[PDB]
RNA sequence: CGGGGGCUUCACCGCCCACCAAUUCCUGACAAACUCCGAAUGCUGUAUAAUGUUCACUAACAGUGAGGGCUUGGGUGCUAAG
RNA sequence: ACGCUUGGUAACCGUGCGUAGAGUGCAAUGGCAUAAGGGAGCUUGACUGAGAGACAUACAGGUCGAUCAGGUACGAAAGUAG
RNA sequence: UAAGGUGGUUAUUGCGGCGGGGCUCACCUCUUCCCAUCCCGAACAGAGAAGUUAAGCCCGCUUGCGCAGAUGGUACUGCAGUUUUGUGGGAGAGUAUGUCGUCGCCUUUC
């Protein structure tokens, strides 16, 4: 499966910038994997179609202006005393890098590596 | 270090933890080998070498190991008291002090090039 | 070597066997002398018994 | 109880530091082992004091796998 | 009760906690645990721990394992009664553990929702700690 | 002069040349030395370093203990050892003697055994000290214990050892 | 890997079975007297920019050497105490 | 770790892996393998007259220390040794 | 171009594996002499050049073990008020990733 994700680029990083995103129900986040590192920011409802669903998907990072990313949810930072979400960080994919991925088993999750395109979505 | 080049830049190592030299009185390494013993005046605080003698050349007569080293030594003395050198500190490159060695320094002894 | 210390004893024997008669001329440090040096006259030579 | 003894201190430290000058006899770094190592115009004691050798300004510069060696470049 | 079999040293100072502990706050080999939601910083001991295990324990017979992501590693001394202030620290009384906001403490991989929600909030009443109840995201 | 250093540097270099695949006459393996050890379980005993000093022709040493172990009241530095070490042409012909005299004269010798290899090439063999050897005469002795004798060769595999070995005088019980 | 325990028997002999269980790998995580890492601040030196004896030295004369509250970092105490 | 009579993987020996987990008389800390750890040869500088300059500093005290002169020990020599 | 000697550079420079080479380097043969083993020409020292790239050594490849390592976010923290916070500094760990070195001086060579 696959899930889509509209971003805005960040135009200014630092504290401030954070603390007057974090103010009004976004959540920064990272895509790295290709040229350079694109800083991106989500409505905080983007996600749990993502984050909390128990399968494995690969967002379309779309950020208006520029085009399809392609990425894999690669690392999340939570909140401890809130379990909100701070940081997301994305991997991309091109056409091929042999990526590697946790996918759920069939009847917890096990390490696989494989074409962007030959991903299982649940091994049995 | 236990295979004969480990073994000498151990001693190398700790030799040259005291012996140096400037552009007046250099180092003078030797690197002795199966055959063809060489020599060299370094300087250490600058880089350039100032000059090398060895037993490859139309002045160094057949014979023994020890005679080639005396030769070899009294070559480069007298290269060295050219230019105005008067004064080496005399280095072993991890060689023992007897033979070949102690020969050549005999040999540049019996010149100038106080040391 | 260091002359001094070890035995000087360690000359050429032989050792003659008694059973096939072959005898083999050793360095060692073992009676008499048999033809020209000591010898040794055993019982089972290198060649005197099977497995051999 | 038993736990009530303890000794002066010695007042190691750092003196004279990387961008600063010193003289021909002055201490640079009091220690207990020689954890600075000496350089260039800069000597070792009995008790592993660095000391120098000629005026100059001192300089540290770490290196060779995390070992200072204290020098004196003179002027 | 939960407790070193030996260490170094007998007496510990008695330090400061700042809350907001940023590590073990994730769930692992378990998906439904609770987790301290407190304001500040609190000393778990041997005996609430074991009350708190053994009462989840009898909840949820023999249906799956209940993982206790915490140890009572520091020892906290108490002198005797009727003794003036300052001859020493007192002897050790008995053990304890840090527990800062966000910690997780119990654990239950087995027993489904229904199960696991009783059998925490049975054991949670043991503990002297606000506690939530957190479920893992993959689920 | 040895018998054995001839028969090995003329038949034994081109035996093993053959039958392994070499190419370069540098890579056969050789017998670098035949160290043979004994043990002193004495913690002024010391009559097995002239004992060693009659069969080798060669004088030893008394390698001074490291380890304290009070287990045997040790107290590390002890004369326990002999540990006379051959590698030359006294070593040949030491070897010599032993394969062709007092190796075949143990109570029921049924040859060596072909398993004693430590893989890296290296053969420790222990005998026990017999009146095998024509160096004694057992009349003042004190039945003195035997020894750990030790060849160490150039072979770099166990499979490539045993070779020179076996091209030798010594039976590999097969 | 091996030791303790049940049956089979001349043979702690050749076996069959369940627990405490060396070494190795994977995870979760503690420490003032642990550190492969490691800040902010503070300290030192040179120059500059603001203020001008506030600095330093000599001589003479003193008093003080029972302190306390509040904020912050800590030890002890029961994360008690004006 | 692998081999070998006593000898037992904890005695000695042989071959590999082993940046330091050893040792440094005696507590702890810091340091040390290009050794401050270990061995062999020769020796007594564990000398005389002394202290450029610093670190601690109520005082009394304390610590490190470079050149020079007179004669020595080792070393082929540099050079080291108060 | 290639090799040998000797230095600077905190392993991105090391360890391992796979192939190639020898005017110089190295094994290699001997112990009368100079020299040495708490036993051994094993090591050191000397006398030679029958053989050899087998090894040491040098080249080319290898992300394998090591080593280095972002951007972003977070912890923590100086100053000001306070339940909140605002202004500056800003880690560690982890991810992507990089690395099979580089810079001089002499002698023989092309």
């Amino acid at each position: 499966k696959s899930i889509t994700i509209k971003g805005s680029e960040r135009e200014s990083v630092g504290k401030v910038s954070t603390k007057a995103l974090r103010n009004a129900g976004a959540v920064p986040c990272v895509l790295y994997g290709g040229n350079q590192a694109v800083h991106f920011s989500a409505d905080a409802a983007a996600f749990k179609n993502l984050v909390y669903t128990p399968n494995a998907h690969t967002v379309v990072i779309e950020l208006g202006a520029g085009k399809s990313f392609n990425a894999i949810l690669q690392d999340i930072q939570v909140h401890p005393v809130t379990d909100k979400i701070l940081h997301i960080d994305f991997f991309q994919l091109f056409d091929d890098k042999e990526i590697t991925m946790e996918v759920p088993v069939k009847i917890r999750k096990l390490k696989v590596k494989a074409l962007p395109a030959n991903i299982p979505e649940f091994v049995e | 270090s236990l295979t004969k080049s480990e073994r000498r830049q151990r001693i190398k190592f700790r030799i040259r933890k005291t012996i140096s030299g400037s552009a007046a009185k250099p180092r003078l390494s030797v690197f002795r080998s199966n055959k063809e013993i060489y020599a060299q005046l370094i300087d250490d605080v600058n880089g350039v070498t100032i000059l090398a003698a060895s037993s490859r050349e139309k002045e160094i007569a057949k014979g023994t190991n020890v005679e080639i080293a005396a030769a070899v030594g009294k070559l480069v003395a007298e290269k060295a008291l050219k230019a105005g050198i008067d004064t080496i500190t005399f280095d072993r490159g991890g060689y023992l002090y007897h033979g070949r060695i102690k020969s050549l320094a005999e040999g540049a002894r019996a010149a100038g090039l106080k040391f | 070597m260091k002359k001094g210390i070890h035995p000087e004893n360690y000359r050429l024997v032989a050792f003659k066997d008694m059973s096939n008669d072959d005898v083999f001329i050793t360095k060692s440090t073992a009676e008499v002398d048999g033809v020209e040096y000591p010898v040794v006259k055993m019982e089972i030579s290198r060649t005197s018994h099977p497995f051999y | 109880s038993k736990n009530g003894r303890e000794s002066e201190s010695k007042r190691l430290g750092v003196k004279i530091y990387g961008g600063q000058a010193a003289i021909a006899g002055n201490i640079i770094v009091r220690q207990r082992g020689s954890k600075h190592n000496p350089g260039e115009n800069v000597y070792i004691s009995k008790d592993h004091t660095l000391h120098a050798r000629v005026a100059g300004v001192v300089k540290f510069q770490k290196k060779r796998d995390n070992k200072s060696y204290v020098s004196i470049i003179p002027f | 009760m939960l407790q070193p079999k030996r260490t170094k040293y007998r007496k510990v100072q008695k330090g400061r906690m700042k809350g907001n502990s940023q590590r073990g706050h994730e769930l692992s080999n378990g998906m439904f645990g609770i987790k301290s939601v407190h304001e500040d910083g609190m000393f778990l001991t041997s005996r609430q721990i074991e009350a708190a295990r053994i009462a989840a324990t009898r909840y949820m017979k023999r249906e799956g394992q209940l993982w206790i992501k915490i140890f009572p590693d520091k020892p906290i001394t108490k002198k005797p009664l009727e003794v003036r202030m300052g001859k020493g620290k007192g002897a050790v009384e008995y053990w304890w553990a840090v527990v800062k906001p966000g910690r997780i403490m119990f654990e239950v991989g087995g027993v489904p929702l229904s199960v696991a929600k009783e059998a925490l909030r049975l054991a949670a009443q043991k503990l002297p700690v606000k506690t939530k109840f957190v479920v893992a995201r993959d689920f | 002069t040895p018998r054995l250093k001839e028969e090995y540097k003329s038949r034994v270099i081109s035996a093993l040349k053959e039958e392994f695949g070499y190419t370069n006459v540098m890579q056969v393996p050789k017998l670098e030395k035949i160290v043979l050890s004994r043990g002193v379980g004495a913690a002024l005993i010391d009559y097995a370093v002239d004992e060693l000093t009659k069969i080798t022709g060669q004088k030893a040493v008394i390698t001074k203990a490291r380890k304290s172990v009070a287990g045997f009241k040790i107290r590390q530095g002890y004369p326990i050892g002999c540990k006379v070490t051959l590698r030359g042409e006294r070593m040949w012909e030491f070897f010599e003697r032993l394969i062709t005299i007092a190796v075949p004269r143990i109570r029921d010798f049924r040859g060596l055994s072909a398993k004693s290899f430590d893989g890296r090439g290296n053969y420790s063999m222990g005998v026990r000290e017999q009146i095998i050897f024509p160096e004694i005469d057992y009349d003042k002795v004190d039945r003195v214990r035997g020894m750990d004798i030790t060849f160490v060769t150039t072979a770099k595999t166990d499979k490539e050892a045993k070779s020179l070995l076996a091209e030798l005088g010594l039976p590999f019980k097969k």
